[PDB]
């Protein structure tokens, strides 16, 4: 029971630009506050240990300062890899809220591929089709599926990727599933996707005859 | 070189225990403290408790009654036992450490183990090979479309791990109770066929480890 308020929550900011994050105890502590940085899927990480010392290993650009109650931590020069969720702490059961550092780079277009179900999972009864939308910036995009040429809504899931640690890209995939019998009573399958780099879509197409 | 060592049971039905052990080397458990630290998905850290060298433990007070953490010095293994799970205990754990004079920050930390509470049944995925249909092009994107599976988490390598730049695992998706994802991978045209590709699928609850070599239709 200290409170250690962070702010702000999200960072979108352009590689090589500099970052601040604030925390705010709710009490005096000294230099008592630490760093920890936390990457997708990966465990916490020390950067900043007593208010202002780097750890071992840690960069020149990842500072902190402040004693009492105004705690600051900074990235002088962002890079590309620092995408992560940053968080105080004070004593050990004391966190910040976190605050999710996102790469803002150049608008760029997806590359698509389709693929169409394996004979495996035909056997097991399932055909799962495969659009995948890779490497482009910002994240939202649009994917429409038509079969025989008629747009199918119906079995379809989307799932996107982490932004990337080195390009700063999204990638994405659109999987239509249907039963073997239902993709076997049709032979075009398209899908069109849509971003905001164009108002023209990229299309993908095959025909399950062919395949 | 330090490493904390966290294992568990991947799933936990309601109302029931969980027991982890975090395995220690590089330092004396008799020596340092070892805390106990959990994230809900999508949540930042909550710690639960410490057990210090000498065997004083002292515990978050929101767990009340709710925990126990012991250990054995002569195996190095660190223990969390916390009963009455419910649906919100579903987390990554980790245990964590502290090697040096750094003031409260824990320097050393496991990889975690990931806990699901829930009255569904463990269930190894299906991996299906995702192979161009029917190409030119400078470079060829393969991949790996991982589905039925419950719980989280899968993980996906490319070679065993020795292809790693331009792979893309996108995020995993539930549906009907059961998850499901894919992972892609880009590479030149020429070296595949030519070269073998396998995607390596794990599911640590089911003990999965799974290989799929993606063939030329």
């Amino acid at each position: 029971s200290i409170v250690m308020t962070q702010t702000p929550k999200f960072l979108l900011v352009s590689a090589g630009d500099r970052v601040t994050i604030t925390c705010k105890a709710s009490q005096s502590v000294s230099n008592d506050v630490t760093w920890y940085q936390q990457k997708a899927g990966q465990s916490p990480k020390l950067l900043i240990y007593s208010a202002s010392n780097r750890y071992s290993g840690v960069p020149d650009r990842f500072t902190g300062s402040g004693y009492g109650t105004a705690f600051t931590f900074t990235i002088s020069t962002v890079q590309a890899e620092d995408l992560a969720v940053y968080f105080c702490q004070q004593d050990y059961s004391s966190f910040g809220g976190g605050t999710k550092l996102e790469i803002k780079r150049a608008d760029a277009a997806p590359t698509v591929s389709i693929f169409p179900p394996s004979s495996e999972q035909l056997t097991s009864g399932g055909a799962s089709v495969v659009c995948f939308l890779n490497n482009f910036y910002p994240k939202d995009i649009n994917v429409k599926w038509k079969i025989d040429g008629s747009e199918r809504q119906n079995g379809v899931l989307n799932s996107w990727t982490d932004q990337d640690s080195k390009d700063s890209t999204y990638s994405m995939s659109s999987t239509l599933t249907l039963t073997k019998d239902e993709y076997e009573r049709h032979n075009s399958y398209t899908c069109e996707a849509t971003h905001k780099t164009s108002t023209s879509p990229i299309v993908k197409s095959f025909n399950r005859n062919e395949c | 070189q330090v490493q904390l060592k966290e294992s568990g049971p991947g799933l936990v039905a309601p109302s029931q225990s969980l027991s982890i052990t975090c395995t220690v080397s590089g330092f004396s458990v008799t020596n340092y403290g070892v805390h106990w630290v959990r994230q809900p998905p999508g949540k930042g850290l909550e710690w639960l408790g410490v057990i210090w060298a000498g065997g004083i433990t002292n515990y978050n007070s929101a767990f009340m009654s709710r925990l126990s953490i012991s250990k054995d010095n002569s195996k190095s293994q660190v223990f969390l036992k916390m009963n009455s799970l419910q649906i919100d205990d579903t987390a990554m754990y980790y245990c964590a450490s502290r090697g040096g004079h750094y003031g409260y920050a824990l320097d050393y930390w496991g990889q975690g183990t990931s806990v699901t509470v829930s009255s569904a049944s463990t269930k190894g995925p299906s991996v299906y090979p995702l192979v161009p249909g029917c190409t030119s092009g400078s470079s060829v994107t393969l991949g790996c479309l991982v589905k039925g599976y419950f719980p989280e988490p899968v993980t996906v390598k490319w070679n065993y791990g020795a292809l790693s730049s331009g792979v893309r695992t996108v995020s995993s998706v539930l549906q009907s109770g059961f998850y499901s994802l894919s992972s892609l991978v880009t590479v030149p045209s020429s070296t595949w066929p030519s070269q073998t590709v396998i995607c390596n699928v794990a599911h640590p609850a089911s003990k999965t480890e799974l290989i799929k070599r993606i063939e030329p239709r």
